[PDB]
């Protein structure tokens, strides 16, 4: 993923302000509510029967924090996403059988959450830079499918 | 397929746009052209620079078409027939571009109407924009 | 969105299946499980070996559901409501799997009804199976 | 793309019987009719206004033969698809701006055409082997978009 020095600076500055306890869980929760078939992968989380049940579920919040950590890892390795994520891609493809279209959906839900938290500060150029990042992350998670 | 709750959620959130229709529509287009530059290839005749009067005018047309779609949510093939003629028969817009603009509209709504953009409303708006997208990309005349 | 010609094409092509219903349905499932093995994860309780009576019985149910969808082509959300509750709410089938089965049904029709599988009929059947797929993957009750 | 010796043998035997003058043009023609937005990329071919106009168009038939040649090139280099399609990936991405989902659509239309020509001889195991081939070709064509 190539980001301009201006984009790198804007992405890093906004990322440093992200509420690490909330943003991941909100992105995961929204994925589960907006694309309901994704709930099939998280049966062990228990009650996901309503939007409020999903958003307030502690397993969604804890797992969402791990997912956010992985996007953070992506941002730190933009020149080597396939390498960094090799074992993560193996898990999602060989063990979990997650169709790769869902990785694109999660990346875009995360962008919606960032817009929701940052308001007008999530400017169109800041979004454009984040789109390159989430596309890179999605492609890296799908790379072990062949 | 939209649920009765989906229809009311869409009516309520989109209803809060009101006079800010053109501004949200223009911002969604701006976000789309910057984030997904290939979408610019459908608008070679447009001035696409920041604060472009052409993008602002177009943003108002897109937002007003969505307001009309909300007002005829149970009769979208008939209500949007001229827009399907344009996007499906004349412009031949690849359906991927509709996913991109729909995403940019959701981002615009999340940034500027946070109190409205709840998970339930987000799900309903996504389904509504996907339904509008299928109508505009289908040849059904 | 189906055109009037799409509806005529679908009624005529699917009408040629008739008593072959179960055989085409079973073959489409067989093609799907072999070509896209991840689809097998929705059927852990099935015997999926060649000539399985369970796959044969299931193939008949799938094909009969499509016949019912053709009989109610202008009222599919209402007619397919129970199947929608099964695939969307209960089974939570990922929409990709519907693209895979729809493709396998088209391959089955192309192999066994070549005179019927013209480009126009192929386009109409693809749109019909995509419409059925959206109904089965949507939560709208 | 990994194919078993049995799959390699079945793929090669059927491929050797393909009508090289018809199959590619029929796959391209069907793409244009079944997914009508794809016509936007072929405005230079003239009349594509009806299914009969598409299927009988000489530019569709000649271009379809070139597309079939490229799938054939893929079969000759299954261990190095990304390398084989590097220049074609750049052409479809940088110059033509073809969204990658369309590559998957063309691969599947080609599978429909092979079923249309071979009938019951295009068995479920033969199809399964061809699905691996066309998925490999589609992924290799999309690889320079990243
Ligand atoms: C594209 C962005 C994604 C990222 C960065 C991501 C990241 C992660 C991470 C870091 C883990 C923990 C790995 C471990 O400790 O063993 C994980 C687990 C998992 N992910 Fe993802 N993931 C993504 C998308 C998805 C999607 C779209 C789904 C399903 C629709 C999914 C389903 C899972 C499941 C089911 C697990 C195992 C959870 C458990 O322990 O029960 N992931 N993911
Ligand atoms: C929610 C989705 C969309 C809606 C509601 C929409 C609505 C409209 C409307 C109302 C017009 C004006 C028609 C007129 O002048 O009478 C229009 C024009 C047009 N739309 Fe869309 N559109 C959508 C998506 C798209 C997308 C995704 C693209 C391509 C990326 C696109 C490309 C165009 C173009 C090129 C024109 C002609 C602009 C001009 O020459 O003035 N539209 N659209
Ligand atoms: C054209 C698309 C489809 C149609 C018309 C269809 C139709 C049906 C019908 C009629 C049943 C029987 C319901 C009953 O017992 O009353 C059924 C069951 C089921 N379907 Fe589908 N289906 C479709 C696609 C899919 C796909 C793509 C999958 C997953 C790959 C799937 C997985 C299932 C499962 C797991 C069951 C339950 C089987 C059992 O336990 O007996 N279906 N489907
Ligand atoms: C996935 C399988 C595909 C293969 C193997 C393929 C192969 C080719 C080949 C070999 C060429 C000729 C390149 C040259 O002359 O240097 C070509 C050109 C082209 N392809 Fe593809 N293609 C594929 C998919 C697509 C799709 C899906 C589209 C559009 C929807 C597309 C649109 C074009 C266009 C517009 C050209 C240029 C034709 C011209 O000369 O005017 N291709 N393709
Ligand atoms: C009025 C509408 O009618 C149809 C909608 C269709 C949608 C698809 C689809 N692919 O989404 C396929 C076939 C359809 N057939 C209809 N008669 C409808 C009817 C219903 F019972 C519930 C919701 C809606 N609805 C309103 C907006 C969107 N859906
Ligand atoms: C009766 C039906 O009503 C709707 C169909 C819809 C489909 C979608 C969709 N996404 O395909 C989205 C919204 C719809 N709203 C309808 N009122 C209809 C009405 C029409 F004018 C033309 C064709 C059809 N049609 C019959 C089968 C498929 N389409």
């Amino acid at each position: 993923v190539h980001l301009t020095p201006e984009e790198k600076s804007a992405v890093t500055a906004l990322w440093g302000k992200v509420n690490v306890d909330e943003v991941g869980g909100e992105a995961l929760g929204r994925l589960l509510v907006v694309y309901p078939w994704t709930q099939r992968f998280f049966e062990s989380f228990g009650d996901l029967s309503t939007p409020d049940a999903v958003m307030g579920n502690p397993k969604v919040k804890a797992h969402g924090k791990k997912v956010l950590g992985a996007f953070s890892d992506g941002l730190a390795h933009l020149d080597n996403l396939k390498g960094t994520f090799a074992t993560l891609s193996e898990l999602h493809c060989d063990k979990l059988h997650v169709d790769p279209e869902n990785f694109r959906l999660l990346g875009n839900v995360l962008v919606c959450v960032l817009a929701h938290h940052f308001g007008k500060e999530f400017t169109p150029p800041v979004q454009a830079a984040y789109q390159k990042v989430v596309a890179g992350v999605a492609n890296a998670l799908a790379h072990k499918y062949h | 397929v939209l649920s009765p709750a989906d229809k009311t959620n869409v009516k309520a959130a989109w209803g809060k746009v009101g006079a800010h229709a053109g501004e949200y529509g223009a911002e969604a287009l701006e976000r789309m052209f910057l984030s997904f530059p290939t979408t610019k290839t459908y608008f070679p005749h447009f001035d696409l620079s920041h604060g472009s009067a052409q993008v602002k005018g177009h943003g108002k047309k897109v937002a007003d078409a969505l307001t009309n779609a909300v007002a005829h949510v149970d009769d979208m093939p008939n209500a949007l027939s001229a827009l399907s003629d344009l996007h499906a028969h004349k412009l031949r817009v690849d359906p991927v571009n509709f996913k991109l603009l729909s995403h940019c509209l959701l981002v615009t709504l999340a940034a500027h109407l946070p109190a409205e953009f709840t998970p339930a409303v987000h799900a309903s708006l996504d389904k509504f924009l996907a339904s509008v997208s299928t109508v505009l990309t289908s040849k059904y005349r």
